[PDB]
C-alpha cells in the first residue's frame, strides 16, 4: 500500500 | 463517486474506516490530502487519505 499522505495543514 | 483501492483501518478518531470496493462519495477535499468522505457502502462519514481510492462513474 502506498505511504499515507502528511495530515492536512490549518 | 470513488471506489477504494486499499483497506484502511483508521489512524485517527476523524478517519473513516473503509475497505477496497467501498464506494464513497467526497463531502470536502478542501484541506489537503486527506479528504472528509462518505461511504455510500456503509453509511459512515469521515477522513481518508485521497491516494487509497479512484474515480469510479
Amino acid at each position: 500500500a502506498p505511504p499515507l499522505p502528511p495530515r492536512n495543514r490549518p | 463517486t470513488f471506489v477504494a483501492l486499499y483497506d484502511y483501518e483508521s489512524r485517527t478518531e476523524d478517519d473513516l474506516s473503509f475497505k477496497k470496493g467501498e464506494r464513497l462519495q467526497i463531502v470536502n477535499n478542501t484541506e489537503g490530502d486527506w479528504w472528509l468522505a462518505h461511504s455510500l457502502t456503509t453509511g459512515r462519514t469521515g477522513y481518508i487519505p485521497s491516494n487509497y481510492v479512484a474515480p469510479s462513474d
